[PDB]
């Protein structure tokens, strides 16, 4: 099918500015527009990257807009998790080198008990000493966690790019078991990491489709077309999460 | 043509 994984660590976006506005009042408004700003631009990054992703060319376009729009939130979020534990040993959440959370911008976002949500995943990754290459890896299976519930146009060809990723994540912890002690040990912390990401990002979403419909916050032109086609295939239950180890 | 569909694309 394929160093794949040496491709991934050279084709990560580089850190993007939120823009953020410290002169303007931080309202939640204001706060949730930035947030929204950078999600945006991180987003055309994620284009991008997965355009050069091994494997990701193979699938056809109807299937990579799929899974681009089913997963972003999950994208987004672990990389935030990265960033924070990266740049602060995950002591604060690192949104970007110009937007740093602290408890009180947690509160001022009105996204406070989600933003501890994102807190505990970072806290994981300083629990376990997630290394870089594993990052990269588990972010691949993040953009292939979530399919229609009937399937892709290419069920198939998604299969075999999934399956063989998940083939580099075990190789990975085989290499190196890390601070889990023994390979199989290594593997299932991480299994059971990525399982969790989709309840945490079940209910980013619910507050991002509220704001959405509901709204003073902005949204780029990128989160419009994707939340828009997203949100009705959500909420009427086609996006069908994938869990190595079924609840 | 939609922004992913032209940005998948190009
Ligand atoms: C901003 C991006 C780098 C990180 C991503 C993923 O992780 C998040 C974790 C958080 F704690 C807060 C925000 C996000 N992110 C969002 O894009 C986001 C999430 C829910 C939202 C909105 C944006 N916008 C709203 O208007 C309200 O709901």
């Amino acid at each position: 099918y394929f160093s794949p994984v040496m491709v991934l660590e050279n084709i990560e976006p580089e850190i993007v500015y939120a823009g953020y506005d410290s002169s303007k009042p931080d309202t939640a408004e204001n706060l949730l527009s930035t947030l929204n700003r950078l999600a945006g631009k991180q987003m055309i990054q994620v284009v991008k990257w997965a355009k050069v992703l091994p494997g990701f060319k193979n699938l056809p376009l109807e299937d990579q807009i799929t899974l681009i729009q089913y997963s972003w939130m999950s994208l987004l979020s672990f990389a935030l998790s990265w960033r924070s534990y990266k740049h602060t040993n995950s002591q604060f959440l690192y949104f970007a080198p110009d937007l740093v959370f602290n408890e009180e911008k947690m509160h001022q976002s009105a996204m406070y008990e989600l933003c501890q949500g994102m807190h505990q995943i970072s806290l994981q990754f300083v629990r376990l000493q997630l290394t870089f290459e594993e990052y990269t890896i588990m972010k691949v299976l993040l953009l292939l966690s979530t399919i229609p519930k009937d399937g892709l146009k290419s069920q198939a060809a998604f299969e075999e790019m999934r399956t063989n990723y998940i083939k580099e994540l075990r190789k990975m912890v085989t290499k190196s078991p890390n601070n889990s002690g023994q390979s199989w040990q290594r593997f299932y912390q991480l299994t059971k990491l990525l399982d969790s990401m989709h309840d945490l990002v079940s209910d980013l979403l619910e507050f991002c489709f509220y704001t959405f419909r509901e709204s003073k916050v902005e949204f780029p032109a990128m989160l419009v077309e994707i939340i828009s086609d997203q949100l009705p295939k959500v909420e009427s239950g086609n996006a069908k999460p994938l869990y190595f180890h079924r609840k | 043509k939609s922004l992913l569909q032209q940005l998948l694309t190009e």
